[PDB]
């Protein structure tokens, strides 16, 4: 019966907002 | 039967006064953090101030790239549980951050920090490559620098690595990271946040300390720790956020716990009248049967 | 203590007083118990109770 | 209602109906006590397609004229059963709740659908 | 208690007076552990007012004075819905809470002011 | 059963464990729909001793044994007290449930435990 | 299997074994569905069995 079983087992397929930094710099 | 009734009476009973004793020990909490995030916002303002100063006379993180091709994102979730849709805001702005991106065409990193987040992530099927857990609605500094760490040092892996190039800088480089977030401004209500960190620009308004001709080292050991510090106070945020939310749903839990006792209550009653009006009948016909 | 029996899980986080009232409590309710056929007299129980 | 008389086609989708009906109906207590935060994903999944299953169920009258003035409809079996099967593999996740209300064809359905 | 029959400002004064008791027994049942100090300023406000008026409720019996020697009162209606009245509004908190603990008119509370 | 009659040993086991049981019945009755995270560690504690308790409280029989298909055993009086004692105290808390089942004595015990 | 389900409902996490005899006992429960007029021999019911 396992040595039938093994055999079958193999044989059968399976179905399966954003951030800024500040500079005080003025705006070149 | 009354006697199931009489459990169930008994149960609602145990569950209103865990609800009122969580409450308030929910109440407790948040008036003990307001105090530890009011305490935490003057080291954050001197450290945005002292960076200012810095940046106003004198770097890749500060310069964009030519072609992004990925964009990382954080997450974070409340590690307990008993948080009224506290988790479902932030996912659905993650999921509309994911849709933009889409849009974008610009495939997403992704990162987790609490349970929750990750245990949803987990059966839609997407990969995690990092995923922070040990939160206990308490932060500390250690958290968000070992974070902050992890973040900067991923990257900087990304200007030699165009993206599908694995180049000197090594495979899994990333041009845009991102924020999500909860954030708290009253207590009345608070609102999901979005937000971005490796991008930057330069605002411009119109106007000795000094030290050595190197400001580009000061540059790049004071960016980690400005996003450890916003790491920090997202954390602190967050925390808050999740109690208040805490206190309100078990403050509702109650309020739908005591009306259900209440019916549980008349409807035994009616059902003991019911019984003795059934058994006086049968007895007094069976007396007078006679 | 009858009805501050519910904050037994974060007794850490309670006010001193509220401690103290659950410590009074427990002892009381510890003392009334006594093994049976064990008469006290009036004065012992005056005694132990003050 | 067997395969043998009414077909293999019934079967199933009213067996996979029913199946859902019962999951919802038990796990209407704990929903009630607390909400529907607690539960798993694939739970909150079932509970919102039978929500959606049940709103779906009710059909407008053909004697109610008396009453709301809207004109009923029939519907063959067919259509009711390709409508039933696509509900249950869950392809109408995204549309509002408000439109499974007193339709009868899906055809009505999609038309309601951009009426909101 | 209807406005048709002790007219409106009776009622007012009553619902007033219930609103008030209501809402310090919802702050005394939240603030109970918890402490004080940790309230806002019109917590603490309310809370003093609704003290006064759960005071002034008290009144001067001769059961009482079987023992203690002091008549008891008998006070008409209008003053007592006149103080009531100003009470909702007065500025009486600032007086300590002894004066309000039993007394038998606003003539009786003029003088146990006038006493300390 | 009496201290003075049967022992002090065997009544204080007895008292320990039934006031035991009760407490994790109790505990169960909200840790049913609350998760086992509601409590503390000495609740899961009690929990997990009270469920190896009961676990460990049955036992294979003579007249009974073509159902199972092996047959019973008895035990003496001393090593049940001594056994449940030593279960009160706390040390089988690293083994597996399902080796408390239908066993008879320590021996047994050993051998299913070792047996997994 | 039938007892233990109930707890296991709500659990953060579970023991190896624990999870086993959940997976066995859905196994055992799958295999003994059976449609309406279908008689099946002595010898397939123990072959199944086994």
């Amino acid at each position: 019966l396992v040595s039938v079983i093994n055999e079958f087992k193999k044989g059968f397929q399976a179905s399966d907002e954003k951030e800024s930094v500040k500079v005080r710099k003025p705006a070149p | 039967t009354l006697r199931e009734l009489r459990g169930r009476i008994r149960s609602a009973g145990s569950i209103k006064k865990i609800t009122k004793a969580q409450e308030l020990i929910a109440t407790s909490r948040i008036a003990k953090a307001q105090a530890r995030v009011e305490a935490a916002r003057p080291y954050a303002a001197e450290i945005t101030n002292m960076l200012t100063e810095l940046a106003g006379a004198s770097h890749p993180l500060l310069v964009e790239r030519k072609q992004p091709k990925r964009a990382g994102v954080l997450v974070v979730s409340s590690d307990r549980g008993l948080c009224g849709a506290y988790n479902a805001n932030v996912l659905r702005r993650a999921e509309e951050l994911f849709s933009l991106l889409r849009d974008e065409g610009k495939d997403p990193v992704l990162y987790v920090v609490g349970r929750k987040a990750l245990g949803y992530f987990s059966f839609r099927q997407r990969t995690v490559v990092e995923s922070w857990t040990g939160f206990s609605e308490r932060p500390t500094y250690e958290n968000a620098r070992e974070i902050a760490d992890t973040l900067v040092n991923a990257f900087m892996a990304g200007a030699d690595d165009e993206g599908d190039d694995a180049g000197a800088d090594g495979i899994l480089g990333v041009d845009e990271l991102h924020i999500v977030f909860t954030e708290f401004r009253s207590m009345l209500s608070q609102t999901a946040v979005a937000r971005r960190a490796a991008p930057m620009e330069v605002e411009y308004v119109g106007e000795l300390y000094s030290f050595e001709p190197d400001p580009e080292t000061l540059f790049d050991a004071l960016l980690p720790r400005y996003i450890a510090t916003r790491v920090y106070a997202a954390l602190l945020e967050a925390a808050a956020s999740e109690s208040a939310s805490r206190r309100r749903a078990m403050k509702s839990a109650t309020d739908n716990a005591d009306d259900l006792i209440k019916a549980l209550t008349l409807a035994a009653n009616r059902e003991r009248q019911a019984q003795i009006t059934q058994e006086i009948s049968e007895i007094v016909g069976g007396a007078n049967a006679l | 203590y009858r009805e501050l029996e519910a904050f037994a899980a974060f007794a850490s986080d309670l006010d001193a007083a509220s401690k103290a009232q659950l410590d009074r409590g427990a002892r009381l309710v510890e003392l009334l118990k006594q093994p049976q056929y064990s008469p006290l007299a009036v004065e012992e129980q005056v005694v132990a109770i003050f | 209602l067997d395969p043998a008389i009414v077909g293999d086609e019934h079967y199933r989708v009213a067996q996979e109906v029913i199946r859902i009906l019962q999951r919802y109906k038990d796990l209407q207590d704990i929903i009630a006590i607390l909400g529907i935060d607690e539960l798993s994903e694939e739970d909150k999944q079932l509970v919102n397609r039978a929500r959606r299953i049940e709103r779906f169920l009710s059909q407008n009258m053909m004697a109610a004229e008396q009453f709301t003035g809207q004109p009923g409809s029939t519907v063959p079996l067919k259509e009711t059963i390709e409508a039933f099967d696509k509900l249950t593999k869950g392809e109408f996740d995204h549309l509002p709740e408000q439109a499974f209300f007193l339709i009868g064809g899906l055809d009505d359905l999609a038309k309601k659908a951009e009426s909101l």
